[PDB]
């Protein structure tokens, strides 16, 4: 029923608490609310693939079980401008997710996103 | 503080301590 | 409540959870004066946001847990990555 998902701009991680009855186009405009950018040039990229803001977010497989409150779902959030090239930082589709490599030889934790360092 | 007491409700780690390596981001394991 | 790490790595708590944690005797009291704007940036020094990161879920799981998830059982005390958390000991 609920929903844990964390909308990440890349050096801004914004912690979304909605349902499986919200809709992809719901969570811009939470966003729209805190960062004041429009949703219209919002982007959000969950597993490296585009969410449809026409759809909800069960739907958009946000299971509660994917999205804990131990762990919530980390969403890419890539904010369209003209010129600027850093959409295409946050973009998956362009670029891998970001992961500090002295903190890629760990393990996993008891959750998704939650690693384990030796 | 407040993690000081809910690290302990967390994870109950008997491990030893020693000062945060600077080529990551962990404590070191030896004893002081 | 927007935290702000080593890294430069902000974080948006939503205020529904933050009240809770609140609620909690937090570290909020320990500085010498945590004005207004201090509460809205909250900036740390010597803590990278990937340990924060961590800290911040276990808030959100410790807020709901204590509220209506007390159903279920504590933290999987798997990752022995707690104590690292302890490390910090003014927290």
């Amino acid at each position: 029923m609920d929903v844990f998902l964390m909308i990440r701009r890349h050096k801004t991680t914004i912690f979304t608490d909605a349902k499986e009855s919200s809709t992809v186009f719901e969570l811009k405009r939470i966003v729209e609310g805190i960062l004041k950018r429009p949703p219209d040039e919002q982007r959000l990229y969950k597993d490296d693939q585009l969410l449809d803001d026409g759809k909800t977010l069960g739907e958009c497989g946000f299971t509660s079980q994917t999205a804990r409150p131990q762990a919530p779902a980390t969403v890419g959030l890539a904010f369209r401008a003209d010129d600027t090239f850093e959409a295409l930082c946050i973009e998956p589709f362009s670029s891998p997710p970001e992961l500090p490599d002295v903190m890629k030889p760990q393990d996993s934790g008891s959750s998704a996103n939650e690693q384990a360092v030796q | 503080g407040s993690l000081q007491y809910l690290a302990l409700a967390a994870l109950i780690k008997p491990k030893q301590i020693k000062p945060p390596l600077p080529s990551v981001r962990k404590l070191t394991e030896d004893r002081w | 409540v927007k935290l702000i790490s080593s890294d430069g790595h902000e974080f948006i708590v939503k205020r529904e959870h933050a009240l809770t944690s609140g609620t909690i005797k937090a570290m909020l009291s320990g500085p010498g004066q945590f004005a207004e704007n201090e509460t809205n940036e909250v900036n740390f020094r010597e803590i990278p946001s990937h340990v924060l990161s961590k800290v911040c879920m276990y808030f959100t799981y410790k807020v709901r847990y204590t509220n209506s998830s007390t159903e279920i059982p504590e933290f999987p005390i798997a990752p022995e990555i707690a104590l690292e958390l302890l490390m910090a000991a003014n927290f």
